[PDB]
């Protein structure tokens, strides 16, 4: 009617308001920086200065920060520590106010939200007030974090995902392939924000198989028209948050040009391409004898060619060649020519430029020794020899005759002889015939915990682990563009490299860290600031009507798709109307599979864990409770007192997390008291909150 | 055979009934002659097989000397402690003493021959003649299952010839009691499938599916994947019996409350039975307790742990300290130095009682008083022996030195001449981990467990499971860690002694050791071993490599014979082809299906599907959570999954005998008697791998179909006639 017409103009500004109201109200008062602030405020200063850096998450998040930045009016020039005092010029209440202005819209979109999965009007506004009246999201709403993008990102992205199912009955319309595409952006930017976004991307994922199988049952849908659903979504479904995925790499790379802190994470050519380069080397590349270089192994853990002074306590006794990832003088080598040959005078007058695929000594020089295959097996692999170096450039054998051998090279210069850093070359022996390889395992501690150094007889040319190049000259020139993709898949496993690093040692107590039973339930929070009497101090965790409410909602909807599959196979027939069907798999279902695989993974996995992973998966939690009113109160409007009780029960849950949110609010709207006047609401113990 | 589908209608959909007839128990078991004529023909072949040549490798074999010298443990009666659960370890043991076995042989290492007073040939005689029930259980399991005598007699037969299960179960090993009780769990499954589920020869297969299902749990840790497989299972038929209309809804609930109780009350008590006779039986100490509580050891034989120590600590008492959650600990120091730090004398964590573990508690500020340890007294822990304090300069940890946290601590100073802030260390009660009363108010002996805050640096006293290989072999570490582990920074009081005491003060002692906390600490350093194994077997394998038979495991080898487990090549890779096939063929019938094809008309094909569906389930949750373990694994950890494996293959066979050829079945015989004939040639040839007989080398290089399995393949002679002129070595 008319006034269904009122409350759904006048009623998403009233909830607009309160969600500006809720996440702005204390932004500027706290003038210390706080949890993650100090991290992602310090990559988002990474943009303004345009200095490349390596981080776990991926980069939307962070430039978003650093969009923040160029809407504060700063210059990236202050690095963010913990616990310290903000300067002047830099006003963190605009990116604060930024932050908080997107959980202030992840409120309107959860209100919208709820309009679209079914929802008769009371449960719209008891959804709408459950996200938008709790401590969680308005403590991490209040910082400069993209945890509140992840959210924002999380329930735009199952705004789209509802919007894309309105219309299911309509395939191939305006409005399908309008929020078939507006999902598919709202999910790549869901990855690109934070790499648990790909679990929002599952569960839809599963609803377009499901779909794609149904599809199958449909006797007059036609095959073009079936393969034009399955063109529709691989294109909008996975081209799109690819793509999405790829351009925020494409501004990451192509926004931050100079050098940085975590710059060593890359590809050498990559890192000399930009315009810090302290690797490269502009007039010569190398020649003979007089050339000192470092040379590098390509693949993925392998490092510079080391030489220390011991010997081999295990072979032939001869002097140890490793490889080591860190700068030393030790790691200097030089060429020098083949056996029969008279080798290198420090008085020669023709600088020799070197020849590929002609035998080479590799000669150290602050040691001396040459380099070498000897006659010995390798220790840990017994498969192949063993490297070691010997001599001087009279003392050794035929077998150490080395040749180079052209793998790749990088343009913009002559590529039939050697080079730096545009030339992969593999390093052959001429008698013996092996390959120089490297395992990428570790020693025993007799060669002081390096790696191993062996030669291969029969490897291919595509392994990454036989290709060389030089990374330091020593006795006009740009370096070229590498390859975005390879860019793109080099940083991205340094990535998960990183996320491999991440693990914990069970000898040290993470004071910060959490389990992910913990999450609901209460039965931890966290400590986002310092604890002392003068700041204002915040705390995390969510509103206990919203979360304890919510997580026996869904521990009681997770044994109700139980009963109602139990009594589909005993023969009832439970949901007639699509309507409820709707509100069902819509409003019930896929929150349940969605909390799942936005909550299951951080129990399962065995990763550092905190209170802030569960914004995300608390929300379809509270999609959940949402329909735990919906349908579990939809029988009670056919009779006037269960219509008033009805109306007295949502009003009164209403009421009860406007009571209890506005209780536990100093939690996120500050608590500036010392610390001792907050007991009231200490309920439990291990809520470290007084 | 097999009955036609009754299906009725329900007020939606016809709903399949799961009320199996007596004709359908009539016609599965053995009712006839010549039936039971083919099961003594195949337990005479199989004991003939599964038993052909024993004690020919008269000395030990891979892991008969764990297992074997376990089960002299057991005789013995001195604690060993173990990764396995101990009924197929105490059970070689109740089959050693009664062949009378007295302990007298440690099974050392691999090539120990056997003197004539241990029974090996009755053990071996055991685990073979289990393993040579698994045929006829394997037969009667697929019988059950609802399958054709003759394609169950020559797939049997295919199973007694099955290479892998002859190599182990010919030895001292534990997957052939282990595959003897999970065979009896799906034999007793199967034949609990084929009963009305009211009658009580369904409850008495339920009560043998639950002695079997938890005697196989109590013997190795994959019994479980069994318990997890039948329980699957039965979410299975709990679907199926409430789609079946018929059935009452507190029928339903008796079938599943019954089922609950007969299959996981059962394994549950068998399992917990089983560890009181192990805990019953093995009472005495010995150095395989090393890594045990003090009230665990209290419960032992011949005890070193000490008893009736004073309770009550003064200032001034000459006490010793011990780690709480790491087992190998007490605070030690003696005069050997550092490799690196300041190189002072070194703090370590030396399991065994010394007069170097003393340690005076003394005022930072003698008397005639007795100044009690409350809450919060500074001290100092002045070594006795060695004349030396405790430490806590801030230098470099010596093995953890990889560590912003973890300060390090070590023992320098002069009593009288140099005693500084530095040395003072705050006892701070735990009271939650100490016993309430007094201890939680004070330090007692055995009841506190407090821990020492070092006063001028802000951290406490600390220790974990890394021991130091500089000086003091054996001997862990000791730092002074902020933000450690509160678990690891536990210390208690033990063996303490001051003169400012009367004789008859209250001695204190451990409680000794509660059965639930027997089993609970037990099973902990069950798990803590089993995830924490990690070492350099170079025949170790991969679980994606087991279904594919590559680099098999190897067993002995000694005097130009050895003894190496690769399986039965030709029909494990058509259990797994069948795998492939299988999957391939439902995946092509779902799509079939929902594309608009009708599927599962006949009933033989829809009986195939559905008990390949049970076999399949066996074998994912039998090899899957293979996966997920971060320990080593070797090619017999498949072999629970293989088993189900053959039994599914079993019913391919079947299918391709009974459905795809039924105007023709003498082809379907043929396809299944050169199956059978592929085998029982394959065995014939590797015959001289699995019992350690001699082959010749012409025929060993011949016989490696793939470069991934090697078994010294130039340790047999150029011919067999050389054998026969040969004396054999005896290590
Ligand atoms: C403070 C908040 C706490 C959270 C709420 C807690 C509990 C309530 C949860 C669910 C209420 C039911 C809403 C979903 C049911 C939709 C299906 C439907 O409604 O259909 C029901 C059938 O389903 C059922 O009876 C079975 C579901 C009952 C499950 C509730 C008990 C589960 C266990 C609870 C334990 C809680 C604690 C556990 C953890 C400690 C009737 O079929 P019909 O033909 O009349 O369908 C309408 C068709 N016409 C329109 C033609 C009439
Ligand atoms: C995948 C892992 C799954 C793990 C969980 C597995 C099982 C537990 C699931 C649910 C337990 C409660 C089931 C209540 C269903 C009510 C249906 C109903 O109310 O309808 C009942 C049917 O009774 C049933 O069939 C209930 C079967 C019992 C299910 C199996 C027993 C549970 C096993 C215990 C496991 C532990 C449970 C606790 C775990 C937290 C009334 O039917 P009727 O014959 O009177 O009317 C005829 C229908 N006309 C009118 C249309 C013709
Ligand atoms: C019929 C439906 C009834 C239900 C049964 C369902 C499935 C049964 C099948 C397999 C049991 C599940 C076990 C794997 C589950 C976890 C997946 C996993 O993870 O393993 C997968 C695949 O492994 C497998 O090759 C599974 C082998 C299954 C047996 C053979 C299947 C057929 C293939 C041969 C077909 C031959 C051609 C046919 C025509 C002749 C990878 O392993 P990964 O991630 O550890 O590798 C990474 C290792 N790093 C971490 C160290 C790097
Ligand atoms: C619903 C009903 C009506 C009735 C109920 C139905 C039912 C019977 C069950 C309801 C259905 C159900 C799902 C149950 C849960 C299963 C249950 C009881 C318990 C969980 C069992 C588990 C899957 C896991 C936890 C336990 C572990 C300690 C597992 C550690 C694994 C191992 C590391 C094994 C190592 C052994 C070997 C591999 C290596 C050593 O090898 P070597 O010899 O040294 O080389
Ligand atoms: C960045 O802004 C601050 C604000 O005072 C200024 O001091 C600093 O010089 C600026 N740096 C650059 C590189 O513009
Ligand atoms: C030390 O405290 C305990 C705690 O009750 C008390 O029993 C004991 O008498 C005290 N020692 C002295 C000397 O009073």
């Amino acid at each position: 009617s008319s006034l269904l017409r009122l409350e759904s103009v006048v009623m998403p500004v009233i909830f607009t308001a309160l969600a500006l109201f809720t996440r702005m109200y204390k932004i500027g008062i706290n003038n210390h920086v706080v949890w993650d602030e100090a991290h992602f405020g310090k990559f988002g200063s990474y943009y303004l200065r345009h200095e490349f850096y390596h981080d776990v998450h991926p980069p939307l998040g962070k430039m978003l920060v650093g969009l923040s930045g160029y809407l504060a009016g700063y210059n990236g020039s202050w690095d963010f520590p913990s616990g310290e005092i903000y300067p002047d010029y830099l006003d963190y209440v605009k990116m604060r106010l930024f932050n908080a202005s997107f959980s202030a819209l992840c409120v309107p979109l959860a209100y919208f939200t709820a309009k679209a999965i079914g929802f008769s009007l009371p449960t719209v506004w008891l959804m709408t007030v459950l996200v938008l009246f709790e401590n969680s999201y308005s403590t991490l709403g209040r910082f400069i974090l993209l945890d509140s993008m992840l959210l924002f990102f999380t329930v735009a992205s199952f705004f789209s995902f509802v919007m894309f199912h309105n219309q299911r009955s309509k395939p191939f319309s305006r409005k399908w392939w309008k929020w078939l595409l507006i999902t598919g952006i709202s999910l790549g930017c869901t990855i690109s924000v934070k790499m648990v976004g790909l679990f929002i991307i599952t569960m839809v994922g599963i609803y377009t198989v499901i779909d794609l199988w149904t599809f199958l049952a449909d006797k007059s849908m036609s095959w073009k028209t079936y393969i034009n659903h399955w063109l529709a979504r691989i294109f909008g479904l996975i081209i799109v948050p690819f793509c999405i995925f790829l351009l925020c790499f494409k501004i990451h790379f192509d926004l931050l040009s100079h050098s940085g802190t975590g710059d060593a994470n890359m590809p050498s050519l990559f890192q000399a391409r930009l315009v810090g380069s302290d690797v490269g080397q502009g007039p010569r590349d190398i020649a003979l004898g007089s050339s000192v270089v470092s040379i590098k192994n390509q693949a993925l853990g392998g490092s510079l060619l080391h030489s220390h002074i011991q010997t081999y306590p295990d072979g032939s006794n001869q002097q140890q060649v490793t490889c080591y990832g860190y700068k030393d003088a030790n790691n200097e080598w030089f060429f020098n020519r083949e056996r029969g040959l008279p080798s290198w005078s420090e008085n020669e007058t023709d600088i020799e430029y070197l020849k590929p695929g002609t035998s080479y000594r590799l000669v150290h020089k602050s040691t001396g020794r040459n380099l070498h295959t000897h006659p010995v097996a390798a220790p840990v692999s017994k498969t192949q020899w063993e490297v070691s170096g010997y001599g001087d450039n009279v003392v050794g054998d035929n077998k150490d005759n080395w040749v180079i051998e052209i793998m790749d090279q990088r343009g913009d210069e002559d590529p039939e002889k050697l080079h730096t850093l545009t030339t992969s070359f593999r390093i052959k022996n001429l008698e013996m015939g092996c390959y120089l390889a490297q395992t990428g395992n570790s020693l025993p501690e007799w060669g002081f915990r390096q790696q191993e150094v062996v030669c291969m007889k029969n490897p291919f040319k595509r392994d990454k682990r036989t290709w060389w190049n030089i990374e330091t000259h020593e006795n006009d020139f740009q370096y070229p563009k590498t390859n975005f993709l390879k860019d793109f898949i080099h940083l991205n496993l340094a990535m998960m490299a990183t996320n491999n690093a991440l693990v914990p040692d069970p000898d040290k107590f993470d004071y910060l860290a959490s389990s992910a039973w913990q999450w609901p339930t209460l039965n931890v929070g966290l400590r986002l600031c310092g604890w002392g009497d003068d700041n204002p101090k915040y705390f995390l965790l969510g509103t206990p009507a919203s979360t304890w409410a919510s997580s026996v909602a869904v521990l009681a909807f997770m044994a109700t798709v139980v009963i109602l599959l139990i009594r589909w196979q005993r023969q009832y027939v439970d949901l007639r109307n699509p309507s409820n069907w709707n509100v069902f798999l819509m409003g019930g279902f896929y929150p349940l599979l969605a909390w799942g695989l936005h909550y299951m993974p951080f129990v399962i996995m065995s990763r550092v864990t905190y209170v802030h992973h569960y914004l995300p998966a608390l929300y379809f939690a509270l999609i959940i409770l949402a329909y735990c009113f919906d349908a579990g109160l939809q029988k009670w409007s056919r009779s006037k007192c269960g219509r008033i009780m009805r109306f007295v029960l949502y009003a009164g849950f209403m009421a009860l997390v406007i009571g209890c949110f506005w209780y536990f609010s100093p939690i996120s709207f500050g608590m500036e008291g010392p610390s001792s006047n907050f007991r009231y609401l200490n309920w439990f113990s291990t809520w470290d909150i007084a | 055979p097999v009955p036609e589908l009754d299906i009725k209608q329900g007020p939606v959909r016809p709903f399949i009934v799961t009320d199996p007839s007596a004709e359908l128990a009539s016609l599965r078991t053995m009712v006839t002659l010549k039936e039971k004529l083919l099961v003594a023909c195949l337990a005479v072949f199989t004991a003939v097989i599964r038993l052909h040549g024993l004690a020919w490798p008269d000395s030990v074999v891979f892991d008969e000397v764990h297992f074997g010298g376990f089960a002299s443990q057991y005789i013995r009666g001195t604690y060993f402690m173990d990764v396995h659960p101990p009924l197929a370890k105490m059970l070689y043991a109740g089959v050693a003493s009664l062949g009378g076995f007295q302990g007298d042989f440690d099974f050392e290492n691999i090539g120990d021959s056997f003197p004539s007073t241990t029974p090996y040939v009755l053990m071996r005689f055991f685990s073979a003649s289990l393993g040579a029930l698994t045929v006829i259980l394997m037969y009667m399991t697929l019988r059950y299952s609802g399958v054709r005598m003759w394609v169950a007699l020559m797939s049997a037969i295919c199973f007694a010839v099955e290479n892998s299960y002859v190599t182990i179960s010919r030895y001292i090993l534990l997957d052939a009691p282990l595959m003897f009780f999970i065979a009896a769990a799906v034999y007793s499954f199967k034949k609990y499938e084929m009963y009305p589920a009211n009658s009580l020869n369904a409850y008495k297969s339920l009560l043998a599916t639950g002695i079997a299902l938890g005697m196989a749990s109590s013997s190795k840790w994959v019994g479980l994947f069994t318990v997890t497989w039948v329980g699957l299972l039965c979410i299975w038929r709990l679907w199926f019996m409430i789609g079946d209309l018929t059935k009452s809804s507190k029928s339903i609930f008796k079938v599943a409350f019954a089922k609950l109780a007969f299959l996981l009350g059962v394994p549950f008590a068998l399992y917990l039975v089983f560890f009181y006779i192990h805990f019953q039986s093995l009472t005495l100490d010995g150095d395989g307790a090393s890594f045990f509580s003090p009230e665990f050891r209290s419960t032992l034989k011949n005890n070193k742990i000490p008893q009736n120590v004073v309770a009550d600590v003064g200032i001034g008492s000459i006490i010793s300290l011990r780690h709480l959650s790491t087992m190998g600990g007490y605070l030690h120091s003696h005069s050997h130095n550092y490799p690196a730090g300041s190189e002072q004398q070194q703090s370590t964590l030396y399991p065994h009682m010394d007069a170097n573990n003393d340690w005076l508690l003394e005022l930072y500020n003698s008397l005639t008083t007795f100044q009690n340890l409350t809450d919060g007294t500074k001290v100092r822990l002045f070594h006795t022996v060695t004349r030396c304090r405790l430490h806590s300069h801030d230098h470099k940890p010596p093995v953890s030195e990889s560590s912003d946290w973890q300060k390090e601590v070590s023992c320098y100073g002069y009593s009288g001449f140099d005693g500084d802030a530095n040395d003072d260390w705050v006892v701070e009660i735990d009271k939650k981990n100490s016993a309430p009363g007094v201890a939680q108010e004070r330090v007692i002996a055995l009841d506190t467990k407090f821990r020492l805050r070092h006063a001028m640096t802000g951290c406490y006293l600390f220790s974990h499971e890394v021991k130091l290989p500089a000086w003091g072999f054996e001997q862990q570490e000791v730092t002074c860690a902020s933000s450690g582990r509160h678990d690891l920074t536990l210390w208690y009081v033990e063996n303490n002694s001051n003169p400012l005491l009367p004789e008859d003060t209250k001695r204190i002692s451990y409680k000794p050791a509660s059965f639930i906390s027997k089993f609970i600490e037990s099973h902990k350093k069950m798990w803590h071993i089993n995830k924490n194994l990690v070492e350099p077997h170079v025949y170790e394998s991969q679980p994606t490599s087991w279904p594919f038979l590559l680099r098999g495991i190897s067993y002995w080898g000694e005097n130009n014979r050895n003894v190496y487990l690769l399986g039965n090549a030709i029909v494990w890779w058509a259990v797994t082809a069948f795998i492939g096939i299988f999957g391939l063929i439902v995946i092509t019938e779902l799509f079939s299906w929902q594309l608009g094809k009708p599927i599962l008309k006949d009933s033989k094909v829809v009986n195939f599907h559905v008990q390949v569906i049970h076999y399949l389930l066996g074998f994912a949750v039998h090899y899957a959570p293979s996966f997920l373990m971060q320990r080593q694994m070797f090619l017999h950890h498949y072999l629970p999954a293989y088993y189900f494996g053959i039994l599914a293959l079993g019913h391919a066979l079947d299918i391709i005998v009974s459905y795809v050829f039924r105007s023709k079945r003498q082809m379907g015989y043929a396809v299944v008697i050169t199956f059978l004939a592929a085998s029982v040639y394959f065995f014939k040839s590797f015959s001289p791998i699995i019992y350690g007989t001699p082959w010749t080398q012409e025929l060993c290089q011949k016989s490696q179909w793939l470069s991934g399995w090697d078994y010294n393949c130039n340790t047999y002679f150029s011919s067999l006639e050389e054998y026969k002129n040969q004396t054999l070595t005896k290590r």
